[PDB]
């Protein structure tokens, strides 16, 4: 059938970013050779080569949901894909507490509400599995001291 | 003690003030600098048979409230089912 | 007024999910980066990004030529999923201030930017020119707060909701990368819109609501009709297992009740183990199938199940924050049936900024 395209933002050093932006504007095949993206099996890390120079990169999760919109006439906009991940080239480090826009900054601790992580439920399932493995399970309560 | 006119006026002014504030904060290009009720923990004792002949007993303590609440709810539901 | 893409109106399964798993419900409009089972990306190693600047200009030129063939009249080019892909055309980014929107557009849905300008008292120079959207003039602001005279605010306008948008320049460090099984692709992005709190123009159904139950039945029936169209056999026939794979949550008996009308089952002879279409029954036309289920209805249902999953995960204030209550409250405020307290637990920001959609006397 059809597989939805997956889009992730890429963040690069400003000197490196300026060279890449000029190459993108040129549209030359040299840009394809200059920039290569490698994805780790874990997928929480990436290796990016800029101008054939390897840079350590870690994937981070954008707090806000960002949608790419394409409009032929500039009056009608059609959503193409949803971006929730950014790869940065130079857990709480796998999370980004800051929005891409300058206004939205420290969103997690400002323009966001306290939300449940679910994770915790999976940990409870592991405890239930250990109870099943154990021949006998005993429950007791300890008061805070 | 106007109940409708006073209430409507306050609702309209508060909404407009919030709308102006929300627009200003989002439109701003200014950079921003980076910045249980019981109080009782849960302890579980598990008895298992090891390889050959052994009956080791393991005591595990959970100090995380969310995990404790989820575990207790499942245990109570299991008791309710039987 | 808004026209959705042909895949979005057809409610195609990749664009609109038949069923969502509990982990998928938690990841609502936030897909994880998947690892392809097969393909060039699947093999481990560095992968070169491909410049498609020539492709973007060529596709735009081809669309312009098609418009010239139509006489220069505006033409709808999004007739296929391949057209929907973001690699070609002009791409803009919208970032939502709310962590979770009450209503979120599914992929392939369309929105029109509307720039609302209030004229300055007496003589006015005019509305500011806007690159995106069409400028309009309203005596009364659509948003609860009245627009100041001489002020123009761009907004996203769609059947589901209307949200104010603010244009901001994209960071030079930021770049957009579109990853496909064949290869990575890179597109520069220059414009991003901050999104103000959404004002719902549509109502999310409550869990176990009569409307929610009707939508679930309609979606299953529409999928069954599409399966009959998909079958190339002269006596159209569908497998019960295929519907079950699409809807694991649905009971076999509920699927059987939809199948009982308009379909019959043979256990022996030709078409054995197949649900053949009734000869007397006439299969509904594509326009009728689109009429039965709205894309807006699907988005509201998808929002409700994701919110219900979040409520279930988090063990009365949270119930008020839930979207179905907020959507009903906002519609009541537009009717004028009841006022909404501006400050409430339902506020998405959790701060004075933003509005809380909670019914108040």
């Amino acid at each position: 059938p059809h597989e939805l395209e997956s889009q992730f933002i890429l963040r690069l050093p400003p000197e490196y970013a300026s060279t890449v932006r000029r190459a993108v504007q040129s549209g030359h095949v040299n840009l394809k050779d200059r920039l290569t993206i490698e994805l780790h099996p874990d997928g929480r890390h990436g290796i990016v080569r800029v101008d054939r120079v390897p840079l350590a990169s870690k994937l981070v999760d954008l707090p806000c949901v960002m949608e790419s919109l394409k409009t032929i006439d500039k009056k009608t906009f059609y959503k193409t894909a949803d971006i929730c991940q950014m790869l940065v080239s130079t857990e709480k480090k796998f999370i980004w507490n800051h929005g891409i826009t300058l206004p939205l900054k420290n969103v997690r601790k400002r323009r966001f509400r306290k939300t449940a992580k679910k994770d915790v439920e999976k940990e409870v399932k592991r405890l239930l599995s250990t109870d099943a493995e154990a021949v006998s399970t005993r429950w007791e309560i300890i008061a805070e001291d | 003690r106007f109940s409708v006119a006073e209430h409507q006026e306050r609702y309209k002014e508060e909404c407009q003030r919030i709308f102006d504030l929300q627009n200003k904060v989002l439109s701003s290009t200014e950079v921003l600098s980076t910045d249980s009720a019981t109080g009782r923990c849960l302890k579980i004792y598990r008895t298992f048979r090891d390889e050959e002949g052994k009956e080791y007993v393991r005591c595990e303590t959970v100090r995380k409230p969310a995990v404790i609440d989820a575990y207790v709810r499942i245990r109570t539901t299991k008791d309710e089912e039987f | 007024i808004i026209q959705h893409s042909i895949p979005a109106v057809e409610l195609r399964q990749p664009f609109f999910p038949t069923h969502m798993g509990p982990i998928k419900l938690r990841q609502f409009h936030r897909p994880p980066l998947k690892k392809y089972s097969f393909g060039a990306l699947s093999q481990p190693g560095p992968h070169s990004v491909q410049p498609l600047l020539k492709h973007i200009k060529k596709k735009a030129k081809m669309r312009e030529q098609e418009r010239q063939a139509s006489g220069g009249g505006e033409m709808f080019f999004m007739r296929t999923p391949q057209d929907l892909t973001g690699k070609d055309g002009d791409l803009i980014l919208a970032e939502y201030s709310e962590e979770n929107g009450p209503l979120m557009m599914q992929v392939g849905m369309a929105t029109k930017i509307k720039n609302y300008y209030k004229r300055k008292p007496g003589k006015d120079p005019g509305a500011p020119d806007c690159k995106y959207g069409e400028t309009v003039y309203c005596h009364t602001s659509p948003f609860l707060g009245s627009l100041h005279p001489g002020q123009l605010l761009q907004a996203f306008e769609n059947n589901l909701f209307r949200a104010p948008i603010y244009l901001h320049k994209m960071p030079e460090t930021d770049f957009l990368i579109i990853r496909t099984r064949q290869g990575y692709y890179i597109r520069e992005l220059v414009d991003i819109f901050v999104v103000g709190q959404q004002c719902p123009l549509f109502e999310v159904p409550g869990p176990n609501s009569k409307r929610a139950n009707t939508h679930i039945r309609d979606f299953l029936q529409v999928f069954i009709y599409r399966l009959f169209w998909k079958s190339k056999d002269r006596p159209r026939r569908i497998r019960m297992e295929d519907i079950k794979k699409a809807f694991p949550s649905h009971s076999e008996s509920s699927i059987r009740k939809r199948l009982k009308l308009c379909a019959d089952f043979k256990r022996t002879g030709m078409d054995s183990n197949w649900w053949v279409l009734k000869s007397d029954f006439r299969l509904p036309t594509e326009e009728e199938i689109r009429a039965m289920v709205s894309p807006e209805q699907c988005c509201a249902y998808y929002s409700m199940i994701a919110a219900e999953q979040r409520l279930k995960d988090a063990g009365d204030d949270e119930v008020r924050t839930a979207p179905w209550n907020t959507t009903r409250a906002f519609i009541a405020a537009m009717k004028g049936k009841c006022l909404l307290e501006v400050t409430g637990v339902a506020d998405p920001t959790g701060c004075g900024e933003g509005f809380s959609y909670v019914k108040i006397p």
